[PDB]
RNA sequence: ACCGGGAAGGGGCGUGCCCGCCCGUCGAACGGGGAGCCGGCGGAGACUCCGGCAGGCGCGGGCGGAGACGCGCCC
RNA sequence: GGGGGGCCCGGGGGCGGACCGCGCGUCCCCGGCCGCCCCUGAAAAGCCGGGGGGCCCGCGCGCCGUACCGACCGC
RNA sequence: GAAAAGGAGUGGCUCUGACGGGGUCAGAACUGGAACGGACGCGGGGAUCCCGACUGUUUACUAGAAACACAGCGU
């Protein structure tokens, strides 16, 4: 009936070195030669544990890449953000934007955490007991 | 055994990794005797001078021809 | 151009053993060298691998059967009389 | 029953004939994620790991997904093909009415 | 005379069975807390050909109840038994083929195999390739289950004895004719040092009861009672009777 | 000529980790050289199939980078196995709650 | 002398804690096994000596790719 | 299928170490398939990966066998 | 059964045709005591009767068989 791939979606990847972890989906790119593709963020390492006897432990890594949607799994889930604001093509073999993208993601999700937002995203799915 | 390129000979000798230096003539052959692997470098005359004159004044070179 | 008459696969041994038994094998080894069809892949690809032992060559899942079919006609009745006391236990 | 399922054929052929559709699981993933799915049709011997995402993915976009009571070599015989299929996914029902389901 | 051949049998050395390469000895799941209170899942690994024997065997992994890790057991295969199927075991489990319930819960004119004769012994009746149980009644009152035996006699067992839903697979091994001595020959080096069988009306007296004589012949009757002593008990022991005849029903 | 050559080995029982080839050398003789036996690679968990990337080395002879994939699971799991145990734990979830 | 599990059966460390069900440094100069090639020399030895060129095991001074894949340790 | 790619492959080439072509076979090892079994064709030391949790230059390599022979058993 | 039984040809030299550089296969002229698988290697055949179905095993050193075993059948 309706399309479904639209940004704010929660998507688990499923292929390459993030297999198995959860992204959002920043923009959906039209269809042409190569398939199908979105621009995506997502965390790469979730904080460890911290006993109360810090700053070297709880720290987040995000990824933004440009992925295959036949390497996507989306979910009921939503997560609103502003990203789009500044992920177009900086981040499309404009390197030195890149770099600094990852930058100023890692400082929203550590902002996120902090206030217990969006649990369901930040939460580890389990895997072949 | 492995052969080289020129930069790398210098810069092994700079660091006084070589022992004992050949010079060998036929294109020259240059062998240099490190302790892991014998390297050798082939250059024509011409170009085999100016290394030579480079060459470290602790590393021994002897030369060979017949 | 058919090259036996009757003994088909049996021509393989040729005179010996008498007439009763090369009967016997005609019929049972034609069905272990037959091709049963996948319960999964649905395709024709199963074949034996030893004594009670069934692989399909296309879905790579691996059965339990009968010594030289595929399925026996106890197992047949077996599941099928299994199968309704089950539901008989519904409600 | 026997009048059900006439009907259920005489729908799956009038697809064939005039309308779209396509045959086969990866086709039909990439056609529900966009919306273009009237229908989904699956076997009764679906890989069941393959079922519960199609499923997942039809709750999702609203896409109407039922199961037709055969193999998958009668969904082969039935829109007319000499090989198994285990979706077949309709784009345009053209002359069909669909209202057989 | 000498020690005659069923008498050197006894002593072991080169009569002990060929068990090298054997992938051990197959039984039910251990009966523990969890069964008793509910069920537990396992998963088919592999369908394994055994040394020596005619039906198969499987490798089903169940999870570590009293620790982490797998627990991996070795059951007799029922047919229809694939890889990658799911099992059940205990007081809760459903009537499927493959599943492991106490007796008392089956119903009535099911197939079952693998059979515990006494609760918790891991199972013993109906082993072989093609065999099975039926279970014929249930007694409430006092507690027993009813079953026939593939030998077709009749037995009282506990109800909470536990069995395996199905039938074993392998049926119709034997309807194949072995053609060969040869063939003979494989199948029992896989076993025992048992064949091939030398007569005993072709010995000589020092060997066996039947041995000796211008012509080969037994000479007295070869039915022999149940008290003849060891080394004497050959030939037809304490039978009913003998010959070929119809009519039994 | 004559070609023949003698026993490189301790004993002459030509097993399975006793092959030879035979080859000349620079003063005009045929020699022996023995022939390893290689070992087979790693294989996955689930299907038994070779995995791909691992050279058939013993891993004592590789660095440690060379005796890895760069993916979770990554020589345990072939790639799809690990998009089917994905799929798996994310829809299970999905109906063992929320119906 | 012959036969045998039903026994309060040992380890990591660093105190002090923590973990633990119960044999064999017996049995293969053909099975498994970390790693050797060429040239030369002697009356009698060489994959062992000498010269040359190597290999093994030890000891001391987070990134790239759409993807398949590419590029310190302890339980 | 077609177009473009990744990984394995006891092998070959070029540079190091340091005369030129063309053929039928033979032996040895390896490869992908196919056939066969009421027969389904060892184990362990050792070494490694995964998931989860906690966190260049020097020196050395001990013990035992190693000659020769169908010179062996049949007085 | 069957290489049933029975027949014919076969050297040397000069050539021709067929197969995609390579041997083979097919054919012809000429010629030699009226010879040709010229040494070497290499089934004699047929009509029947008795016994055991068959391959296999045995009295090392006077017995290899019709004796033992065997698949099958039955208690
Ligand atoms: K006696
Ligand atoms: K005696
Ligand atoms: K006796
Ligand atoms: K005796
Ligand atoms: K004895
Ligand atoms: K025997
Ligand atoms: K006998
Ligand atoms: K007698
Ligand atoms: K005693
Ligand atoms: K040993
Ligand atoms: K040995
Ligand atoms: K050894
Ligand atoms: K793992
Ligand atoms: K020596
Ligand atoms: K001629
Ligand atoms: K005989
Ligand atoms: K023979
Ligand atoms: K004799
Ligand atoms: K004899
Ligand atoms: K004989
Ligand atoms: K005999
Ligand atoms: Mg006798
Ligand atoms: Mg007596
Ligand atoms: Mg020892
Ligand atoms: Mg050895
Ligand atoms: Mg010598
Ligand atoms: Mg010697
Ligand atoms: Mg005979
Ligand atoms: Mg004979
Ligand atoms: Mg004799
Ligand atoms: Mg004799």
């Amino acid at each position: 009936s309706q399309p479904i791939i639209k940004p704010g979606l929660v998507c688990i990847v499923l292929q390459g070195r993030h297999a198995g972890k959860k992204a959002v989906i920043v923009e959906a790119l039209p269809h042409n030669e190569r398939g199908s593709y979105a621009i995506v963020a997502g965390i790469a390492a979730l904080p460890r544990r911290i006993t109360n006897s810090a700053v070297c432990r709880g720290r987040v890594r995000s990824f933004v890449k440009c992925m295959n949607v036949n390497h996507l799994m989306p979910t009921s889930c939503r997560l609103e953000n502003n990203y789009k604001d500044f992920i177009s093509t900086q981040t499309v073999a404009d390197v030195t934007k890149r770099r600094e993208i990852i930058e100023t993601v890692n400082k929203d999700f550590q902002r996120r955490i902090l206030e217990h937002r969006d649990t369901w995203f930040f939460t580890k799915l389990p895997i072949d007991a | 055994p492995n052969t080289i390129t020129e930069e790398n000979l210098m810069k092994m000798i700079a660091d006084g990794r070589g022992k004992k230096l050949v010079v060998k003539s036929c294109k020259v052959k240059l062998k240099l005797r490190t302790a892991k692997y014998l390297y050798t470098l082939t250059v024509p005359n011409a170009d085999d001078a100016k290394s030579i004159v480079k060459g470290c004044k602790d590393k021994v070179e002897v030369q060979y021809v017949n | 151009a058919k090259r036996t008459k009757k003994v088909g696969l049996t021509g393989k041994y040729g005179t010996r053993y008498g007439r009763a038994a090369r009967k016997q094998l005609l019929k049972i080894e034609t069905s272990q060298k037959a091709k049963y069809t996948c319960p999964f892949c649905a395709k024709d690809k199963v074949r034996r691998t030893a004594c009670g032992i069934w692989t399909c060559r296309s879905c790579s899942k691996t059965m339990a059967g009968g010594a030289y079919s595929l399925h026996t006609e106890p197992a047949n009745a077996a599941r099928a009389t299994i199968r309704r006391l089950r539901l008989a236990r519904e409600d | 029953t026997k009048k059900a399922q006439d009907s259920i054929s005489l729908t799956l052929t009038l697809v064939v004939k005039s309308g779209k559709y396509t045959l086969g699981t990866d086709q039909a993933i990439r056609n529900i994620r966009d919306g273009k799915a009237q229908l989904v049709f699956m076997a009764n011997n679906c890989p069941p790991l393959v079922k519960s995402q199609v499923d997942y993915l039809c709750h999702l976009s609203k896409t109407p997904v039922r199961v037709f009571a055969g193999s998958s070599r009668e969904l082969g015989i039935a829109v007319g093909r000499q090989f198994n299929v285990s979706i077949m996914t309709i784009l345009e029902a053209g002359d069909a009415d669909l209202t057989s389901i | 005379g000498r020690r005659i051949r069923v008498q050197r049998k006894g002593a072991g050395s080169v009569f002990r069975a060929h068990v090298a390469r054997r992938l051990g000895a197959a039984k039910l799941r251990a009966n523990d807390f969890a069964e008793r209170t509910g069920s537990v899942r396992g998963v088919v690994k592999a369908i394994l050909h055994d040394r020596g024997r005619g039906a198969p065997l499987a490798r089903v992994q169940f999870p570590n109840m009293r620790g982490e890790g797998r627990v991996n057991e070795l059951f007799i295969a029922p047919e229809g038994m694939y890889t990658g199927q799911e099992v059940f075991s205990g007081n809760k489990a459903t009537l499927h083929i493959g599943n492991i319930l106490p007796v008392g819960n089956i119903p009535e004119g099911t197939y079952v195999c693998n059979v515990e004769e006494k609760p918790m012994d891991r199972g013993c009746l109906a082993r072989a390739s093609g065999t099975y149980c039926l279970v014929v009644a249930h007694n409430m009152e006092t507690n027993k289950t009813r079953i026939r035996l593939p030998s077709g006699q009749k037995k009282l067992i506990s109800s909470k004895a536990r069995a395996m839903i199905g039938l074993v697979a392998g049926g119709g091994r034997t309807d194949k004719p072995l053609l060969k001595a040869g063939n003979a020959y494989h199948k029992y080096k896989a076993k025992r040092n048992c064949w091939p069988v030398v007569r005993g009306v072709a010995m000589n007296p020092v060997d066996h009861p039947h041995g000796g004589g211008n012509h080969q012949h037994i000479g007295v009757s070869s039915c022999v009672p149940r008290n003849a002593v060891p080394g004497q008990k050959v030939g037809l022991i304490a039978a009913r009777r003998t010959g070929c005849s119809g009519g039994k029903r | 000529a004559d070609c023949r050559v003698t026993c490189r080995f301790h004993s002459t029982y030509r097993t399975r980790s006793k092959i030879v080839r035979y080859k000349r050398t620079p003063g005009n003789r045929l020699t022996s050289l023995r022939v390893k036996k290689l070992p087979n690679a790693p294989h996955c968990a689930e299907t038994g199939k070779q995995i791909h990337g691992i050279p058939r080395v013993i891993p004592q002879h590789l660095t440690r980078q060379q005796r890895k994939v760069s993916r979770p699971y990554g020589g345990k799991l072939c790639g799809s196995a690990l998009r089917a145990h994905i799929l798996e734990s994310f829809l299970n979830e999905e109906n063992q709650a929320l119906r």
